[PDB]
């Protein structure tokens, strides 16, 4: 077996064990969810996994479209940008090419205080 | 994430030179353009009506409209993915390339030689064996793995070939960074078995989140001139187009695991208004939009009637027309065609359904399991009777509206071909509880069927 | 309600877990809060006495308290307020923490 064909078959396996992790997260976040419509910090949360359970990626013009939808409301533009930061903090950063453009740029970015 | 003016720069052809947009251009003007701010017709299955199997010959002579002043003849190419191979036909006829290569992909005779090269060396003449294939073993083919490319070049006479060609179909649910794998494969291959003058065609069909746009920057560098090319008769739903490099400028070994990583490490990865810029080109400068809607208020365009000349330069030494054959699969029709097709034979389904009733057995279920099968088969000859022999005034608008909304409607009354029964057999038909009307829904494949029979009775009619 | 959050520990467990065996980057960012739900599987409650001890213990290392600070700020912010305190006492003080700058 050569190098080429062991790379290949290795990312068909991270990509798999991806799958599997983003639907058990999207299993827990709407089992805490379920117990005006204004979004908040978990409500933002499960649509971008949404994204990830019907495989399109998370890109930076989905950004631009979220920030334009949710523009009168600077709380909730908060709320999305920390919850795209909490995504950038679960997964791992092997991972985060996988993903999309969003989170390798979300990555560098970090609270200034608790 | 779905939910616009911008236009681009022996047998004889320029009468089908397709759009194409310089690479490096469009870009540019896809990376200045700020755009955000925030169906499934068939009818182009209408226009095509040339190749049984595959009927993409069309799209094929465009390409050639930009490839025959680039090359001579070659006597060389190789082929990727043909899938029966009626591109590489009229590829060998238009260029006149002496040897094919055929690579395909194949699924575990063990060795698939193309239907329609075989019918056109048949209707042809004699010919012996045309294109070279391959071993056709699962390991072997399967392009973007290692066997496949190991194979390929310890065959191809090392940096021999001109004209190199894939048409690889792309699933909706494809892993982008296995195209990526066979893109860098494809031109791992391109640029060993390449020489200086070759030209290198790639099918592409973009989404949203791709790694094509990476691909196609990385691309424009060893090839001086890289242009996408939007084919007329392709359907303007789908983002496909076709990249055609051309001018290689030297040939290197390198491995597609590193051509990967570099096109990772660009961090392109298309953009929204690259596919609007694709679809609004396709739906300004498609064979429709030139020429007409083929449906209109229930009436064939004229220029369906007699064969358009693109048609005619397929024809000369190429395929064959598929208007027969599909109605011996759709409606059961035979190829003399003079009405002892249907009509009668029509009637022998009545005639059956005059016996049918007869009037601890298998009576209440199977009965009706029977009946609806008949009708089906009433129900699509009937509507072969209003599209290949009747006439056209308010009966094809209503049949092409039912087909947009996807159900073939049969009434069972007085109706047409009713009136010839014997008025006992009306009787038996109309006394019992049958509703009178029965609908039967189509699927896709069905629905291209149907436009390439109102295709073919565009020419029946002439 | 118990039976709710008990149930999205194990799914949290489960996903964290398979988050963790590829990865090509002390307990850092995840592997810390693999530890703490871990904790909330062993019916532990989160106390202020075992955050200031867990500081106490990776006190050296400055990076990695920025790390655990972060995770306990992950799981202050996905879990909602109502269940909060049955999470235990860090994780209403920690809702009351926030970010000066993204």
């Amino acid at each position: 077996v050569s190098a080429n064909h062991a790379s290949q078959q290795l990312d068909q396996l991270k990509a798999v064990h991806l799958a599997s992790a983003v639907r058990d997260l999207e299993r827990a976040m709407t089992t805490l969810k379920l117990w005006a419509l204004g979004y908040s910090v978990i409500m933002f949360m499960i649509t971008a996994v949404k994204r990830l359970r019907e495989s399109k990626m998370l890109t930076l013009s989905w950004f631009n479209q979220a920030l334009m939808v949710i523009a009168p409301s600077q709380e909730e533009t908060m709320n999305l940008k920390t919850a795209m930061w909490i995504l950038a903090n679960l997964i791992p950063r092997d991972m985060l090419s996988l993903t999309g453009d969003l989170l390798p740029s979300l990555w560098g970015s970090g609270l200034l205080m608790l | 994430p779905g939910f616009n003016v911008s236009q681009p720069k022996n047998m004889s052809i320029k009468a089908f030179r397709p759009p194409h947009d310089d690479v490096a251009k469009l870009l540019k003007d896809i990376n200045t353009s700020k755009h955000n701010l925030p169906l499934a017709n068939y009818e182009i299955h209408a226009f095509r009506r040339i190749g049984l199997n595959s009927s993409a010959c069309y799209k094929a002579v465009e390409i050639s409209t930009l490839i025959r002043r680039c090359l001579e003849p070659g006597e060389d190419g190789l082929f990727l993915g043909e899938g029966s191979g009626s591109m590489l036909i009229t590829y060998k006829e238009i260029l006149k390339l002496s040897k094919c290569f055929y690579n395909s992909g194949v699924s575990a005779e063990l060795a698939p030689y193309p239907s329609e090269v075989g019918l056109v060396e048949h209707r042809m003449g004699v010919g012996n064996i045309v294109k070279v294939l391959f071993n056709g073993r699962p390991e072997v083919t399967w392009v973007g793995s290692v066997d496949c490319f190991n194979f390929i070049v310890s065959n191809i006479p090392t940096s021999s070939v001109g004209f190199i060609h894939s048409d690889i179909e792309t699933l909706p649910d494809k892993d982008t960074i296995e195209k990526l794998e066979e893109l860098a494969a494809i031109l791992s291959m391109a640029l060993l078995l390449g020489k200086i003058g070759s030209i290198l065609v790639i099918k592409l069909m973009p989404f949203s989140g791709d790694f094509v746009q990476g691909f196609i920057s990385y691309v424009g560098s060893h090839y001086r001139e890289v242009n996408l090319v939007y084919p007329r008769y392709s359907n303007f739903i789908s983002t496909e187009s076709y990249l055609v490099m051309t001018d290689l400028k030297a040939n290197r070994l390198m491995n597609p695991e590193k051509i990967k990583q570099q096109i990772i490490e660009s961090s392109v990865r298309t953009s929204p208004g690259l596919i609007g810029h694709i679809l609004s080109i396709k739906q300004l400068s498609c064979i429709q939009a030139i020429v007409g809607d083929a449906v209109s208020r229930g009436d064939i365009n004229p220029t369906l009637k007699k064969l358009t000349p693109i048609e005619q330069v397929l024809i000369n030494c190429g395929l064959a027309i598929n208007g027969p054959k599909l109605c011996k699969e759709l409606i059961h029709h035979d190829v003399a065609s003079g009405q002892d097709g249907l009509l009668n034979s029509i009637l022998i389904l009545y005639r059956e359904l005059a016996r049918f009733k007869d009037n601890f057995h298998a009576y209440p279920v199977l009965v009706s399991s029977r009946q609806r099968e008949l009708i089906s088969r009433i129900t699509r000859k009937f509507w072969g009777h209003i599209l290949l022999y009747s006439g056209n005034r308010k009966l094809i608008n209503k049949f092409i509206q039912n087909l947009k909304s996807g159900y073939l409607i049969l009434d069972l009354h007085q109706n047409i071909f009713v009136k010839n029964l014997s008025k006992s057999e009306k009787q038996i038909i109309m006394t019992g509880g049958l509703k009178r009307e029965w609908v039967f829904k189509v699927t896709v494949k069905e629905t291209k069927e149907w436009y390439k029979l109102v295709g073919y009775s565009a020419l029946i009619k002439d």
